[PDB]
């Protein structure tokens, strides 16, 4: 866990570039009205804007997809209102049971190189990251 | 000399002939389980004699071309190459340097995406005016707005003042009554903002044309009339060096709301630049454009090709079969033709 | 920080412009008519002397082939990449890398402004001004950077430049610049053994605006001798040859 | 605020899987694929930067949910030059060596390459040493989307040419008895070109599928063997002369460079000796009469290593290249597999 | 559980190699100078050679390229100060 | 809903490019490109953390349409070390060896270099073998930023030191004959320094 | 060797913050003002 | 800073934060520097009591 | 301070470790060449945490 | 070496000519070959 390289924040903007227009009238030189046309549209001020820290976004991604899910399903919990499997050792068990991303969390052992203790006992071999029973899969097709 | 060197072994015998013959039989036999070896220093000593010269000698000789011939599509550069007595040439070590101008062309684009304002939307739009309708942006927050402009102090410069970068700091309202912005002539194309540049006309930034600065105030009102905001239009000598238009809304020329919608995308990349281990550079297997080598004194070509000869594949595969291709060496622009896995085949 | 005098991070080798040396204040080294300019050790060149350039940056024919000997007694024979198990990381063309751009040329650029930070403009309006911080300004045409290519791109020069960090420089005592014995050819010669020699050395290097150091080291033989004739007793012997302490 | 705040959706992993594809795999799609783009006005030359800056092409055709959970090549990209691309690191290194900017003043060293003089060791006398620079821009330069150059405005000049030559400074009686030594003639030099052999070009017409080659009766002693790849026309200049009118393209040029990509679409070899005698005959293949390359559907029993190509041709390439075949099959040793051998390319799919 | 039925498809990518078929008894390499390449019955005769390439179809022009292997030497004699002489040799397939 | 939906746009691949110069090159840059922060108090010390923590750099500087199309080191950068980064693998993770945490109890094993003693087969007997070891945290300790630790608060006390040694279990008989062997003059031990060199 | 080492205030192995990290960086706590 | 005026105030809403520089701190690659080498005043010290 | 490597693992283990998958102990401790150390080797799977 | 002058409004540059001796000895030893030796002292170049 060495963080996120967010010190730039990040934007989203509307498609026009500008959307919070204010229709205004052109106007002479003590003023008098001009007619250029009677309205046009003029953004007063920044442009409407949405944040988001897409590196920290990406890194819980990451954390979520390749460790929360592994997570011993002792640390899991079965979903309101949704039919699920009574065999734990079914997909559809395995596949329903919901964990809190709070558990792996980017804020997670922050600065450190350090296996998670729930983990250490838990096959890694057993993941989509293993490359060598990908490529046996693929090897197969899709 | 001699006395301290022997005894310290910066030069003499071997751990092998200076040791004791029980220890270095000893040492070999343990060899396996228990070494011995790093605890002896064994010299090495440079010959001294009949290896290089004492005599006054280049090591790098330079030939100038006896003979030049700038043809149509092709160059010919003879030289007299000379090897003086009591010297020998590996032909490894010769080259020809060349110094020439090159000209990638107009389709050179050593990278993706654009230079210009890649932040900005594909559709966005630069402020602009057409036929005679305004839209635009006014960030600049003034203290007045008077006849002679924007008030900054003291008015603005209108050659620069005020700069598109300027916004204001905070993120919430507060209520801005005497607003700047800046704006496109209808009588500048239009083009998304995304890819567009505008060469600067001034140390400021400004961009305006000049004839002779033809910058020129509009001054706005919503519905006692006062201005509430002034734009500073002008003409620039808009481009799109990098991109071009991924959406036409009509094949009708001069500016129009329509042109509002059209969009921007960059153009492809595109590398270019002389080839691996220089290939094509020289002429080889062509009877047309044999090269030569011969002594002056026998006129007879040591060269003789083929066409049916291929020489620079040849060479392709004598560097893989002696080193690694993967590595890069800019002198002979060894730089192996290689594409990603991941491209190649999708997974 | 790092310290390169000691960890071997050494980063500023490309600042050296030549070196000439000279024994017993007239005597040049190597002298013999040896490199393309004799009298002393070019490391780079600049636009004027481009010719006597090599792998496509600014280092000289003359350095490439000494640092190219030096370290892998490659140079006579042809240039190529050195067999991987003898450039290390320490090494010299491991670390080797020549450079090159492109930039407006002000004096030949009818158009040419100079135009700084404080004025510069792309992306306006959806980026801080002068900082990390909100978005501010408006939608609006770039006026940098300078376009370098397209049929408008502006009139150009070329910078050619080169970095070799974390290596040292070299120039072995040797007749031909190789590696022919730890214990060289030159160091053996009754020249420098039957008599007393003076060195002269000069360095010209790219000026920094902050104090520096220029570090030489001069090899040598730095070796001991363990004697251990009875129990509990070590006797050594040291010898450092040149410069004995 | 009474609520949630408000807040927008974006899915960022998709997208930028997304961006890679069209980036790199949608534009490179065949023209055939692509179509023109309304009220924009677009070159007539296909060879054109132009051309192939404004055709435009759908995503959808590459689109993130395309052969899912395969790894697979496209079809369609199969026969595509795959070296002509932006992501080839080599060319991509190539280009910044001189620089980001279209105007480029150079200065470069070129070696020798022919085999009788490249390693050559020059007694001393006075040589005439004499070569010819080729200026063909659609030869001398490379792109990364093969445009031609000529008609694309790349331009270049020869200010000065020099020979450059490095003497190891050898002891003049060592030297002098050296070359005495080499003087005669049972210490003549010698050398043999790397490649060794004779190339021969023979048409494929478009759509030809069979292609036979005749040899009229000659000399076989020494013959050491056959290799074989398949170029596109286009692909390959014209060597027979001095300049190539019809050449418009600038990429890679599998046949001077190696970078072969086409040898999935062989499909068969049969060889014959006097019109009558089968080569290797003697009943060594499965498929004895021929040199089968790889079977469909039809002789799945035949093939092997979970493709299509069959065990027959497997055990000739293994053979050839490393020796491996008659005493089991297993990844040849790294240093016997280089940059163009034939394992390290060899990518089943499926 | 509601996947169609499919069929399966099987190819293969050779890229930057040359396809070989040595003139080898075995196929093995023994040596530069092959087992075949030196039989009396490729030396006290001359022989005709008939090749057939079946290839999948291209829409497009393109070439079969061939590459016969053989012995291309050179011997460098240089018996006095400026004169290189050579004798090229080229077999089989003399030029 | 009559028409498109509602949406917003950005650039993401420009956007994580930038945040890589700025986080890489832009904070790296010299001292003298740099500005301080209006309103915000900032040591008066350069070597201090809080300052090279809060002078403000424009990112337009390294922006990402810098030297576009290039293979270029910026010119302002050559002469910064290279080192001193966050990016930097073997500080980063010896780092970690320790932690994440500001304080750390400690056990390292380190070695001994000297050249004359280091590879030295020593012979039965009793020796007095002593060093002595640095405490400033200038010198034992290395920082990414390179900021000055003393007066940063960085600390640092050795509780205790031990020396171990470990013997290859030789058969007596053995060592014996060994030992012998190795007392005599002519098989004295010999050692040199690798960089062997005079330094200035 | 053991012993303790205090790596002091200034030591900070990761970037980034370990707190809202999500947050927009001008976005403000509900707060109260006079 | 939107005001170098303490207290809280609307002005406050308008500030900006951003993440501290990453700062690794530890021991050197060899521990070097931890023993003391070269330095005639803290020289090491190998002999046999006899 | 029977540890060893900066983690929990004992002075004597890693001895016998590195001894027994490379002889590698009464001589100094050091990284084993790379032929010896493979991929279902002690050494290269070794991963010490704090 | 200290000089005083007189003081001027305007960048002046102090010249200084140290006299040595700059010579040249040329060998022809053959048709068409000039050798030189360059020899200035003090102040070798």
């Amino acid at each position: 866990n060495h963080g996120t390289e967010d010190e730039l924040p990040n934007y989203c903007f509307p498609l026009g570039g500008v959307i919070n227009t204010e229709t205004l009238t052109k106007v002479k030189p003590g003023w008098e009205k001009d007619a250029f046309s009677d309205k046009n549209e003029i953004r007063v001020g920044n442009n409407f804007a949405m944040e988001i820290n897409l590196n920290a976004n990406l890194w819980r991604n990451f954390l979520y997809s390749n460790i929360a899910l592994y997570l011993p399903d002792k640390l899991k919990y079965s979903p309101s209102n949704v039919k699920i499997s009574d065999n734990p050792n079914t997909y559809d068990y395995m596949n329903k049971r919901v964990v809190a991303p709070g558990l792996v969390d980017c804020y997670i052992n922050l600065g450190a190189r350090w296996s998670l203790d729930y983990m250490d006992n838990v096959n890694p071999f057993n993941h989509h990251r293993n490359a060598g029973l990908r490529y046996r899969s693929m090897l197969l097709g899709n | 000399m001699m006395p301290q060197w022997s005894y310290m072994h910066i030069s003499g015998q071997d751990a092998s002939e200076y040791l004791s013959p029980g220890l270095v039989q000893f040492a070999r036999a343990t060899e396996t389980y228990f070494s011995l070896n790093n605890k002896f220093r064994n010299p090495t000593v440079a010959p001294t004699h009949d290896v290089t010269t004492d005599r006054s000698q280049r090591l790098t000789l330079r030939f100038i071309p006896v003979d030049r011939e700038d043809t149509a599509y092709s160059y010919k550069a003879r030289f007299t190459l000379a090897v003086g007595d009591n010297r020998v040439l590996d032909m490894a070590s010769t080259y020809f340097d060349i110094r020439g101008v090159l000209d990638r062309g107009p389709t050179f684009k050593p990278y993706s995406g654009t230079a210009y304002n890649a932040l900005a939307p594909k559709g966005a739009p630069n402020p602009c005016e057409w036929d005679t309708h305004v839209f635009g942006q006014a960030p600049y927050s003034g203290i007045n707005i008077t006849k002679e402009g924007i008030q900054i102090g003291k008015y603005a410069d209108k050659t620069f003042q005020p700069e598109p970068q300027i916004g204001e700091s905070q993120w919430y309202e507060t209520e801005i009554n005497h607003a700047a912005g800046r704006v496109l002539k209808k009588t500048t194309p239009m083009k998304p903002c995304y890819g567009s540049y505008a060469k600067p006309t001034n140390e400021n930034g400004g961009q305006g044309i000049l004839v002779e600065s033809q910058v020129e105030m509009q001054f706005f009102s919503t519905t006692n009339l006062t201005p509430k905001v002034v734009l500073y239009s002008e003409d620039v000598d808009i481009e799109t060096p990098d991109t071009h238009i991924s959406y036409m809304p009509t094949i009708k020329e001069g500016n129009s709301r329509e042109l509002m919608g059209q969009q921007s995308m960059p153009n492809r990349p595109n590398y270019i630049a002389f080839r691996d281990n220089f290939i094509g550079l020289m002429y080889y297997n062509s009877t047309g454009n044999m090269g030569v080598l011969a002594g002056q004194a026998s006129q007879l070509n040591a060269v003789v090709d083929l066409q049916d000869r291929n020489t620079e594949l040849s060479y392709q595969l004598l560097l893989d079969s002696i080193g690694d291709r993967t590595r890069y060496f800019s002198m002979w622009n060894q730089a192996v033709d290689s594409y990603d896995p991941d491209v190649r085949i999708i997974e | 920080g790092s310290i390169p005098y000691l960890d071997g991070t050494f980063y500023l080798n490309h600042t050296f412009k030549k070196v000439a040396i000279t024994f017993d204040s007239s005597v040049s080294w190597p002298g013999n008519d040896r490199l393309l300019t004799p009298n002393e050790f070019e490391i780079k060149r600049s636009v004027d002397g481009e010719g006597y350039n090599v792998a496509q940056c600014n280092m000289t024919k003359d350095w490439f082939l000494v640092q190219m000997l030096a370290n892998y007694n490659i140079g006579y024979q042809g240039f190529y990449i050195p067999e991987s198990y003898k450039d290390r990381m320490y090494s010299f063309f491991r670390n080797f890398q020549p450079m090159s751009r492109q930039v407006v040329d002000d004096t030949k650029y009818k158009d040419y402004q100079q135009v700084g930070i404080l004025h510069q403009h792309n992306n306006s309006g959806f980026v801080g001004y002068l900082a990390p911080t909100m978005r501010e300004g408006q939608a609006y045409p770039a006026n940098f950077p300078y376009p370098l290519i397209g049929k408008t791109a502006v009139d150009s020069i070329t910078q050619k430049k080169f970095l070799c960090d974390r290596t040292l420089w070299r120039i072995p005592f040797s007749s031909n610049f190789m590696s022919m014995g730890a214990l060289t050819d030159l160091g053996q010669n009754l020249l420098y053994a039957n008599s007393a020699h003076a060195l002269d050395m000069t360095f010209e290097v790219d000026p920094m605006d902050e104090p520096t150091l220029l570090y030489v080291l001069f090899e040598v033989f730095d070796v001991v001798r363990v004697h251990r004739p009875h129990r509990g007793v070590i006797e050594t012997v040291y010898l450092r040859t040149p410069f004995s302490a | 605020r009474v609520g949630n705040n408000f807040a927008m959706e974006i899915n960022l992993n998709a997208n930028l899987w997304r961006n890679f594809l069209y980036s790199n795999i949608a534009l490179y799609l065949p023209d055939k694929l692509k179509y023109s783009p309304s009220n924009v006005k677009i070159s007539d030359n296909p060879n054109t930067y132009d051309y192939m800056n404004k055709r435009v092409v759908a995503p959808g055709l590459v689109d993130c949910y395309i052969n899912l959970g395969a790894r697979w090549s496209l079809d369609y990209m199969d026969n595509v030059n795959p070296f002509n691309h932006h992501r080839n690191a080599g060319l991509r290194y190539r280009s910044m060596l001189l620089g980001n900017g279209r105007y480029v003043p150079f200065h470069i060293q070129v070696p020798q390459k022919f085999f009788a003089i490249k390693n050559l060791l020059l007694l001393p006398g006075s040589y005439t040493y004499e070569w010819n620079f080729r200026k063909d821009v659609n030869m001398v330069l490379q792109s990364s989307l093969g445009n031609d150059l000529r008609v694309d405005g790349a331009s270049i000049k020869f200010d000065s040419i020099c020979l450059y030559a490095t003497f190891f400074p050898m002891a003049h009686n060592t030297a002098s008895t050296l070359e005495a030594m080499l003087r005669n003639d049972t210490n003549d030099q010698s050398f043999n070109d790397y490649l060794s052999a004779a190339n021969m070009l023979y048409p494929i017409p478009a759509n030809a599928t069979n292609v036979p080659i005749s040899i009229p009766s000659r000399n076989w002693a020494a013959f050491r063997g056959w290799a074989f790849t398949r170029l596109k026309t286009k692909e390959t200049p014209s060597l027979g002369s001095g300049y190539d009118p019809y050449y418009t393209y600038s990429g890679s040029i599998p046949y001077l460079d190696g970078t072969f990509y086409l040898n999935h679409t062989f499909k068969k070899v049969a060889i014959t000796f006097d019109s009558s005698v089968s080569w290797p005959g003697n009943d060594r293949l499965l498929t004895p009469n021929e040199f089968e390359i790889k079977r469909s559907v039809d002789g799945e029993g035949y093939n092997v290593a979970q493709c299509n190509m069959t065990k027959d041709w497997f055990l000739v390439q293994m053979l050839a290249n490393y020796n491996i075949g008659y005493q089991g099959f297993y990844i040849p040793e790294s240093y016997k597999d280089r940059m163009y051998s034939f394992f390290r390319n060899f990518q089943p799919m499926s």
